[PDB]
């Protein structure tokens, strides 16, 4: 088992890594959204 | 699945005739039906169309008024009633089925035609109709449309058919990219709007015949001239 | 005079 | 003194009360309701008609006080048209609501048209169009022969016969059609509910408090608030009326009563309904 | 702890989204839904006995499959797209072939052997499918033969949730007893077990990386557990909302955590910091199902009002 | 739209018509929750589905949509109307569910 610190750091790194291609936090232009 | 037509034969000019087709082996009422004819020396020519539920009917501009199309669902029968025949209507008539939802393949199954003898529009060109072929060789067919077949929703409607000698045509590729079930994986199709091609990896046996291209974007459906391959 | 015709009047 | 102050006061009071009530009902229906429905469509249509009727009231309020029409001709022709349209739209809309409730309770299994929202919306549009058609003589014959007031119908040469025909037609249709339809529909609804609740249990409460009180409320309010206007007009078209300014007081009250009914409609149709009491509190 | 590290992290901000679509082809409560891997076609089970395939872009009805039993609790859509599944109080799982030659939809196989009802089911392939039951166990299946291959007993109370890993090798599921256990498909042994809740676990989901999962309980709580530290890292509770949690789902990055409640709403939580940032309120009745596409484009939400909306 | 999107919309409309027909067919069905053994019986142009059934969460999770609960919603005994009775029992259930359906219709139309 690994300490909570390393697991938390890994989770933060993962969430920040993929927080640019998530079309629910960042807005989606109406010209790209398929649900106009 | 079986599609077999009856009627036909010899009829004097101006005499009405009726052709019928019987269907068995599939849900008849969930398919749209077509009529297609070809002259003894020419290619296929779309005649008329009736949708599922009989809620929509279309006709060609050369047989409008004289001909009529109707279907009987409980009896699984499709009819073509024709009147005031002329020498221009001497051809063998085929019956075709099509089903339309997201991802379906229309123009799947063709019937066996019956010969009848009598005593604006998108244009395509397939002028290339004589190419020698060798076993284990690759050839590319061509087909060009007058206008762009690509639509706003991303679908480009170009269909390919192959008619082996003495048989009815079969579907090869629908919507210019998708391969039909039961077709070997050596058939490929690609090409942007108004410029399309069909590719065959290995030209083995049973790959010889006449190839046609068709468009399904405007209800009058136009076939190509055809491309014949010979040994 | 048009005493009262329809929600209106003209000096009657 | 008394007549020159009270009449605009009551006119504006009923106008503001009706506007407040209808705006509140429209806001609640528009925001605090999510699921698609048809009863909400009917309530919204009725509230919109009542709101437009309230918006039409102030022009009559202003004209019936100074004995003058200080607006012009274009808006004189527009206000009468919109007022008639709103009036008949309200009447026909509540008639259609009565018929829809009758279908819902007495003839279920009509989901092809009863619950199909497009059908309800088309019915609403159809009743609005029919209302606009009914008012067409008012629009066509409206005119301003003189500057001083005269924001009335420029009648043709056979003025007497034209006036009698107009009044008889409008009264007959727009009172004795809706009244009879409403009476039959709600009578059958209450009879059905009474019999059904009586055949099972020795029950009484639901037969008594709601189907009697609400139905009697709607019918009594409609008749009480639309009878004086039409009876007064019918008497006027047949018999002469006094011309002294002292008796001019009651005419304005009679004209204002239907606007009070339009004010009162939402407070029951869209507040004395379970889907709002239980759906919001 | 997680809160100490996440204190310096900037917040998300208010989350606002609207019903882009409304699909109206059901007449009873909706109990389950599932997206196709293309994230355009979606399947919906309803207590009307119907199972509708939806074209999400156009609201077109692609298929309408009738069911023998109207008491259904689960859907599933094969990753290939050729098969769907469903289960419920019939204690069996029916599989349907969507691409036949006769032009219709036929039942491919019915699976029997579970003693208690079926709570969840998710295809692994065209031939493998893992199901959960009220027998306090799970199993793996072979759809070309119809016989079980494994069994994962060990829980005490009913299993009500189920969540396949992104690789579908590991497997966690929650139970009526407030504990979640990690199962191995290829070995049939409980690798890990977790505790901390106090009520039945109604929903469970997997983090986009497979190193964690979210356990939404029936006492208005959620917790983020881990497979390496083997302990909860966060809680998600608020005194205003004290009811059940009926659904749970992450987003494409795991920074956001959807949920569903009996209070006719879907509160949009946050993962790294428990502070609640968002609310969805567009349903007459409570929300049964909640799914997020594979491309993170939309969020479908069926409910007990017989409608399901698409939110973006 | 193209020629194929229109055909897909036609198919969708046909599916809608068939779904409406099936829903209208099921409008004459009643689920008499009894609180597995399932008793189906018809009476006076109306069908009844009686279900005989250990946890409170199970009952709420899958049975809150029933019409009128019968114990030997509404109560039938042998908003929350309660009716009691002891060939006549079936007619009594029929009357109770008809009352429940009428009251539910009135609630739907807002007159309640």
């Amino acid at each position: 088992r690994i300490k909570v610190s390393k697991a938390a750091a890994d989770l933060m790194a993962y969430c920040e890594a993929h927080a640019k291609e998530d079309p629910l936090l960042t807005p989606v232009p109406a010209s790209e959204n398929p649900f106009r | 699945v079986q599609l077999v037509e009856s009627g036909g034969g010899l009829v004097q000019p101006g005499g009405s005739r009726k052709l019928s087709c019987s269907a068995s082996g599939f849900a008849f009422s969930s398919f749209g039906m077509h009529w297609v004819r070809q002259a003894p020396e020419k290619g296929l020519e779309w005649v008329a169309y009736i949708s599922s539920g009989s809620g929509t009917i279309y006709y060609a501009d050369t047989v409008k008024g004289r001909f009529t199309i109707s279907r009987d669902d409980p009896k699984n029968t499709l009819f073509l009633q024709m009147t005031s025949l002329r020498s221009e209507d001497t051809a063998m008539y085929y019956c075709v089925r099509s089903i339309y939802y997201y991802g379906s393949s229309p123009f799947d199954f063709w019937g066996q035609g019956t010969t009848l003898t009598v005593s604006s529009d998108i244009v395509m060109t397939q002028a290339t109709s004589s190419v020698p072929v060798t076993p284990g060789e690759s050839v590319s067919i061509s087909c060009r449309s007058s206008k762009s077949l690509l639509h706003s929703n991303g679908n480009t409607y170009l269909y390919w058919f192959l008619q082996r000698p003495g048989q009815s045509p079969q579907l090869l590729i629908y919507r210019m990219s998708n391969l039909a079930s039961g077709v070997p994986d050596r058939f490929s199709g690609s090409g942007s709007g108004t410029a399309f091609t069909l590719t065959i990896s290995r030209l083995e046996a049973e790959d010889v015949g006449v190839y046609y291209c068709m468009q399904h974007l405007e209800y009058p459906l136009t076939f190509g001239a055809g491309t014949k391959l010979e040994l | 005079c048009k005493n009262f015709f329809w929600k209106t009047f003209t000096s009657c | 003194a008394v007549s020159g102050v009270l009449i605009p006061l009551v006119y504006l009071v009923v106008c503001v009360v009706g506007l407040l009530g209808n705006s509140l009902v429209i806001y609640v229906v528009l925001r605090h309701t999510a699921s698609p429905s048809v009863t909400n469509v009917y309530i919204l249509n009725l509230a919109l008609a009542d709101e437009l009727f309230m918006l039409g009231l102030p022009f009559l309020a202003a004209q019936n006080a100074l004995s003058y029409w200080p607006f012009g001709s274009l808006m004189c022709r527009l206000v009468m048209a919109v007022d008639g349209i709103n009036q008949f739209t309200s009447i026909f809309c509540l008639t259609v609501m009565s018929v829809d409730r009758y279908l819902a309770v007495v003839h279920p299994t009509r989901s092809a048209r009863w619950r199909t929202a497009p059908v309800a919306r088309t019915v609403s549009a159809a009743v609005w169009v029919a209302s606009a058609v009914v008012v067409l003589p008012v629009v066509v014959f409206s005119g301003v022969p003189r500057g001083m007031s005269t924001c009335h119908m420029q009648w043709p040469e056979p003025a007497a016969a034209w006036r009698a025909g107009f009044i008889i037609y409008t009264a007959a249709l727009g009172f004795f059609g809706p009244l009879l339809v409403i009476c039959l529909c709600y009578l059958l609804i209450v009879v059905k509910v009474r019999s059904a609740g009586r055949r099972v249990w020795a029950r009484r409460r639901r037969s008594e408090r709601r189907v009697t009180r609400m139905v009697v409320a709607v019918v009594a309010l409609f008749v009480l608030c639309w009878m004086p206007f039409y009876v007064l007009n019918i008497v006027n078209v047949v018999c002469p009326l006094p011309e002294e300014p002292a008796f001019f007081g009651l005419y304005f009250l009679v004209v204002a009563l239907p606007y009070a009914n339009s004010c009162a409609n939402p407070i029951l149709y869209g507040f004395l309904s379970y889907r709002f009491k239980q759906g919001f509190r | 702890t997680l809160s100490q590290i996440t204190n310096n992290i900037d917040p998300v901000g208010r989350i606002q989204m609207r019903t882009r679509r409304t699909l109206r082809g059901h007449l009873a409560k909706i109990y389950a839904m599932h997206w196709g891997t293309d994230s355009r076609l979606l399947v919906s089970a309803s207590q009307d006995g119907k199972l509708i395939i939806w074209d999400s872009y156009t609201t077109n009805k692609v298929h309408a499959i009738p069911l023998r039993s109207s008491w259904v609790m689960t859907c599933a859509y094969a990753p290939s797209g050729n098969y769907v599944a469903c289960g419920g109080l019939d204690n069996i799982c029916s599989i349907y072939n969507l691409k036949t030659r006769e032009g219709n939809v036929r039942v491919s196989r019915e699976l029997a052997g579970h003693t208690g009802y079926l709570s969840c089911c998710r295809f692994l392939d065209d031939n493998q499918i893992v199901t959960s039951s009220g027998d306090t166990t799970c199993a793996l299946w072979d759809i070309e033969t119809g016989q079980q291959t494994t069994t994962f007993t060990g829980h005490t109370g009913d299993v009500m949730s189920l969540s396949l890993a992104p690789d579908t090798r590991l497997f966690v599921s929650g139970a009526c007893d407030a504990s979640a256990k990690l199962w191995d498909v290829r070995e049939g042994m409980c690798r890990q077990t977790f505790t901390g809740h106090e009520s039945d676990i109604n929903a469970i989901c997997f983090f986009p990386n497979g190193n964690a999962f979210a356990t939404g309980s029936d006492d208005a709580t959620c917790r983020l557990f881990d497979l390496r530290a083997d302990q909860e890292l966060m809680t998600y509770s608020h005194d205003n909302i004290i009811c059940g949690i009926t659904s749970v789902s992450f987003s494409k990055s795991g920074r956001l955590l959807l949920a569903g409640y009996d209070d006719f709403n879907c509160n949009v939580w946050d993962a790294l910091k428990a502070d609640r940032a968002g609310v969805l309120a567009g349903h007459d009745n409570r929300v049964s199902c909640l799914g997020v596409t594979d491309d993170g484009m939309a969020v479908a939400t069926g409910s007990w009002d017989s409608f399901l909306k698409i939110w973006n | 739209l193209s020629a194929e999107d229109k055909a897909a919309v036609e198919r969708s409309k046909m599916i809608d018509r068939n779904l409406r027909e099936d829903g209208e067919k099921a409008a004459r069905e009643v689920k008499l929750l009894l609180l597995i053994v399932e008793t189906h019986f018809t009476f006076k142009d109306l069908h009844f589905k009686m279900f005989d059934v250990s946890e409170r969460k199970k009952w709420i999770h899958c049975f809150e949509g029933v019409t009128a609960i019968i114990f030997c919603t509404s109560i039938i005994l042998f908003t929350k109307e309660i009716y009691t009775h002891f060939t006549k029992n079936v007619q009594f259930v029929f009357d109770a569910v008809t009352d429940v359906i009428i009251k539910n219709n009135l609630k739907d139309c807002g007159l309640f």
